[PDB]
């Protein structure tokens, strides 16, 4: 344990992908099944830089209101997190505010990450270009697809950058 | 066995947050998610918010009380509810010296129980809190916490308006803003607590002096952030526009930041200006035409428009120095979305007044979207460098909307700016500011009237006389060109002084995605005047791509690229050019095809595949958008498909590049693929017996829709159609929720089997009993995608009842299940997403067999509590009421299933 763990914590609507994202880093496959997270389940992951080696702590939590657990509680000693939604769902947007609203409570400034999923699906609902969260410095968005691999580590790399006070950082 | 006791909490508690296992802090959160909702929980939690111990552990006291109350309402007995109010407020008033945290979560949770007895048993909650935390700081922080947290929770919790009871919180938060005598915590707790009521119906007209003192607020820095949050949250408000009045009210209000936000940026203070810029943008993007109607104001208005334009051109550059300018684009283009939404006597008039503001943006933005130095360039961060690129995209959308008003003279003046500065001055030379003027042209190249043309020939004949010493410019160049690829088209005589250019930067491996991207545009737009150039073309892509130039991607465009160019060749031309570009490739395939099972091959194998899916994606000689070259090179390549599918059949990866080969040909050619169904039918219903996979069914689809009406080649696809239902079935009843991938595919194959050739569901070899019972199942996914396929399904099958389909309306003796199935999802088992899909299946069901929907929609609300307890006969009465009405449209069908879940919900 020569590095330190940061706790990350993975937030946003039922079905929008939190689980798939964090599997396909993970293992390399992409799971078709959407299986309702319930509570949350923290899998650790690692990245190698070219500084030295990142690891987290990601705090998978349950999208779905019956499932909840303690969402609240998970929130306790975050070092950061990322608010997930999908690009083809309008509902999963509209309520970013909320969730964000209950990391705040939380933990405040800790730096977020809002990831847009699903963008390789043809018939998008929400334009990029209304965004309008990336506009304070501890925050950022960014178009993801867990299906399509792409942005899949740009979430990671950016906290990664921010917690280390280093823009420097590239993943190995 | 451990009990819910305090100890056991926090040995658990201490568990989740410091132990570093992972299997352990798992088992801990389970057990904690246990004794939450154990009746332990309402005594240990009182012992966890004791001075005690530790804030994260107290913490979880007050999160746990927060859930049972907000979650488990029911079990809640009535006499426990003044005493659970009062421990709230005791430990409420405790909390205010201890942790902010702890307090927060502790307000939400008072602010639960409010919200839930408010309306009948606590009649005056509002009213009661102010009188009974007062009578001193803390009590007053906290009692702003409580207040400004209880509007937030109205807004999401579930089970009329809190708006209301916000003439009680006003006058207090006036009375203690405007006195002297207050800490400055307790005005920005006043400021946040103004912003949290004010995102409710509140009139604007009724917070005019709140609005007031957020505003004096501005100029002291502890209370700057809160005000301007409070400030944008006003204006904001979607019912801001009914109260024009106050309107005119805060634009003297917003001018008067003028000399904050001057000395702000003189001073480099950026949190400042991007606030005072945040307020301006806010009143102008939502007031704008409400304040242009008003004429009388319009040298006002002029001033807003003033100050906005100067944030938009702040010195320095958008991400490193300027985060400011940015946020005023929205504005820029909704100005001139009013302008252009009036007649003339009014539109010209303004048109007159802000044509030279837009002249002025327009320069303002060229500057800004302008790169550093070299030298400055090269220490911005890697983030930084993104921020810039999409700010260059979001200026090039707004600076093609300004062309929309400006037109003919941006144009004019472009052309001679470029012109000048490469022809005529020789000054510095800065190939930022030919970037940023070519920079200007490409953004607007698309969108050129076909009218206009005078700078195109101009700027066209420029082009080659600019200096390419710089990867950037040489980028911009390449774009430009593809973007005027409609009106080359147009100008097939202009193409020489241009492709040459296209083709040199095609060796240059720094420009492949533009050189690239560029070809295939004028590939696709100019198919019929390449042909004296296709040699050469096919020259130069060869030699790049037999060097390692492009990147896989950037291969599959020019495949694209190269496809458009063959189309319009004489039929032995193609062939002949067509042979020496893929011969090698063949042979390369056949030398991998006998070859070991390494993934060094797989790699290969996929690559090869998808040049040839790609070519035949672009290649059409029927213009649809002697035989068929593709069919031929396609027979004479199958052997060794075959020869690939037998040493790969377990990669699904691999196989699917062959799915997308014959996906992307048949999507191509439509009627021209006849001599290839016979053997496709077989490798696809081979493929699917052995493994199934979703793409086989769409391939399947596809076939179906083009040859139905087709007899002659038709019947190979009827006997797929057939056995790959019928795997499908069997596999469906093994693994319901297993492969929901495929039973997506699987609706939309048997959706366009309905769509285009109904007499399919005659089949008797086809079960439509079972189809239909997949289909209700379906609707139930936990996948929204495979939902939506399902819907499509009804939705083709319901329009085919007495359609000439008797097998049809024969199901609908199984008609009453699709119908609990739509009410029990709009009940609120599935996502609010949804909606819309199964408002559908009721049109179709109200439309086509209305006297069945009828009885059995009276039926299926017959019982007590069926779609949503929340429910009462009145309410699904009315709801029985409105869908039986026989002349009902979509747009109506979607409005009240919508209305409807929402009560169902809440
Ligand atoms: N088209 C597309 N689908 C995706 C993408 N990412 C995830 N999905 C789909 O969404 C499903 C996974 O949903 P989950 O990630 O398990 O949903 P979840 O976040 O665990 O929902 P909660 O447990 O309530 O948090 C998968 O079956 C995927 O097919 C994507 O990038 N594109
Ligand atoms: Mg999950």
């Amino acid at each position: 344990g020569e590095v330190p763990t940061f706790k990350l914590v993975l937030v946003g609507d039922g079905g929008t992908g939190k689980t798939t994202f964090v599997k396909r880093h993970l293992t390399g496959e992409f799971e078709k099944k959407y299986i309702a997270t319930i509570g949350v389940e923290v899998h650790p992951l690692s990245f190698y830089t070219n500084f030295g080696e990142i690891k987290f702590d990601v705090w998978d939590t349950a999208g779905l209101e019956k499932f909840g657990g303690l969402r609240d509680g998970y929130y306790i000693n975050a070092q950061c997190a990322i608010i997930m939604f999908d690009v083809t769902s309008r509902i999963t947007y509209k309520n970013v505010p909320n969730w964000h609203r209950d990391l705040v409570r939380v933990c405040e400034n800790i730096p977020i990450v809002l990831c847009g999923n699903k963008v390789d699906v043809k018939e998008r609902k929400v334009k990029a270009k209304t965004i309008t969260f990336h506009r304070k410095k501890n925050l950022q968005y960014y178009d993801i697809s867990a299906k399509s691999n792409y942005n899949f580590e740009k979430p990671f790399l950016w906290l990664a950058r921010k917690l280390a006070g280093n823009p420097q950082l590239e993943f190995v | 066995a451990l009990d819910f006791t305090v100890e056991n909490v926090e040995k658990a508690l201490h568990q989740l947050y410091y132990d570093p296992n992972i299997e352990n802090k798992n088992l801990a959160q389970k057990w904690l998610m246990q004794a939450q909702v154990s009746p332990q929980a309402w005594h240990f939690s009182w012992q966890l918010l004791q001075p005690d111990k530790v804030p994260e552990i107290q913490y979880f006291g007050a999160s746990a009380l927060h859930i049972k109350i907000s979650r488990y309402w029911s079990d809640i007995p009535t006499d426990q509810y003044e005493s659970l109010k009062a421990q709230l407020f005791t430990q409420i008033t405790r909390f205010a010296s201890g942790s902010k945290i702890v307090l927060t979560r502790l307000c939400v949770a008072l602010a639960s129980l409010a919200l839930s007895m408010m309306p009948d048993a606590w009649p005056c909650a509002v009213a009661d809190m102010v009188r009974l935390f007062q009578a001193g700081q803390g009590r007053c922080l906290a009692l702003l916490e409580l207040l400004t947290v209880l509007p937030e929770e109205f807004q999401t919790s579930r089970l009329t308006s809190l708006a209301v009871e916000c003439g009680a919180v006003f006058p207090l938060l006036e009375q203690l803003l405007q006195q002297p005598s207050s800490p400055s915590c307790v005005r920005q707790k006043v400021l946040k607590c103004f912003s949290s009521w004010v995102q409710l119906e509140v009139p604007l007209q009724d917070c005019e002096a709140l609005i007031q003192a957020a505003f004096a607020a501005l100029q002291d820095s502890e209370l700057f952030d809160s005000s301007v949050e409070a400030i944008v949250n006003a204006i904001s408000q979607p019912d801001a526009q009914r109260y024009v009045n106050t309107l005119l009210k805060l634009i003297p209000l917003v001018l008067g930041l003028q000399e904050q936000l001057r000395q702000a940026v003189q001073n480099g203070d950026m949190e400042t200006s991007h606030g005072i810029c945040r307020i301006a943008v806010a009143l102008g993007e939502n007031h704008s035409r409400a304040l242009l109607d008003q004429v009388e104001h319009w040298q006002s208005f002029l001033a807003l428009v003033n100050m906005i334009m100067f944030c938009t051109g702040i010195p320095g550059h958008y991400p490193v120095n300027e985060t400011t300018s940015s946020l005023t684009l929205t504005f820029w283009y909704t100005l001139q979305d009013d302008i252009l939404s009036f007649e003339a006597e009014k539109q010209a008039v303004y048109q007159q007044v802000y044509r030279p503001v837009y002249f002025q943006l327009v320069d303002v933005l060229l500057h800004k979207a302008q790169f550093p130095s070299d030298e400055e360039y090269g220490f911005w961060s890697s983030d930084e460098k993104e921020q810039f690129r999409i700010y260059r995209v979001d200026i090039s959308d707004t600076l093609m909307y300004v062309y929309e008003m400006l037109g003919a003279e941006l144009l004019s003046n472009l052309y001679d700016k470029l012109g000048r500065l490469l022809t005529s001055s020789e000054e510095p030379y800065s190939w930022q500011h030919t970037e940023a003027l070519l920079y200007g042209f490409q953004s607007i190249a698309e969108t050129i009237d076909v009218n206009y043309s005078d700078v195109v020939p101009g700027l066209i004949g420029l082009i080659p006389r600019i200096s390419i010493s710089n990867v950037q410019l040489a980028d911009t160049v390449m774009f430009t060109i593809g973007a005027l690829s409609e009106w080359l088209a147009d100008h097939p005589v202009m193409i020489n002084s241009v492709l040459p250019l296209v083709l040199h930067a095609l060796g240059n491996p720094e420009l492949s995605v533009s050189s690239v991207s560029t070809l295939k545009k004028i590939c696709r737009e100019c198919k019929y005047d390449l042909p004296p150039y296709a040699a050469n073309i096919v020259a130069v892509s060869q030699d790049v791509l037999m060097k390692q130039i492009h990147k896989t991607s950037q291969c599959m465009w020019l495949m694209q690229a190269l496809g458009f160019l063959l189309s319009a060749l004489q039929v032995e031309e193609i062939l002949k050019n067509l042979h020496s570009l893929i011969s090698p490739y063949i042979q390369q395939l056949e030398k991998l095809a006998e070859e070991i099972p390494n993934p060094s091959n797989k790699l290969a194998i996929v690559h090869i595949l998808g040049l040839l899916s790609n070519l035949f994606t672009t290649l059409d000689i029927s213009h649809h958008e002697g035989p068929n070259p593709v069919v031929v090179v396609l027979q004479q390549v199958f052997q060794l498909i075959q020869k690939v599918l037998s040493k790969w059949l377990n990669d699904a990866q691999v196989v699917e590049a062959v799915c997308a080969i014959f996906e992307k040909s048949v999507k191509t050619l439509l009627d021209d693929f006849a001599p290839m169904v016979p053997q496709l039918c077989e490798m696809l219903g081979r493929m699917y017996s052995t493994i199934p996979q979703a793409s086989a069914l769409d391939l399947t689809r596809q076939l179906v829709h083009i040859f139905a009406h087709e007899p002659a080649h038709f019947p190979p696809i009827e006997a797929l159609f057939l056995l790959v239902t019928s795997v499908t079935l069997t596999l469906f009843q093994q693994g319901p929720r297993d492969h929901p991938d495929i039973v997506d595919s699987f609706m939309q194959l048997l959706a366009q089997a309905l769509k285009r050739k109904p007499d399919l569901f005659l089949c008797e070899r086809l079960d439509v009993k079972a189809v239909f019972q997949c289909a209700v199942l379906a609707l139930k996914f936990p996948e929204a995608p495979t939902v939506k396929a399902s819907c499509g399904f009804f939705t083709e099958l319901l329009p085919r009842c007495g359609e000439v389909e008797s097998v049809g309306k024969v199901v609908q003796e199984d008609g009453r299940m699709l119908l609990i199935a739509v009410l029990e999802a709009i009940g609120g088992q599935a996502s609010r997403s949804l909606m819309d899909c199964f408002a559908d299946i009721l049109f179709a069901l109200n439309k086509h067999c209305f006297s069945l929907l009828s009885m059995w929609i009276k039926e299926a609300l017959q019982p007590p509590g069926f779609p949503s307890a929340r429910l009462s006969p009145e309410q699904k009465d009315t709801f029985s009421q409105q869908i039986l009405r026989e002349r009902v449209n979509k747009r109506r069908v979607k409005e009240m299933v919508k209305e409807f879940t929402l009560l169902c919900r809440g």
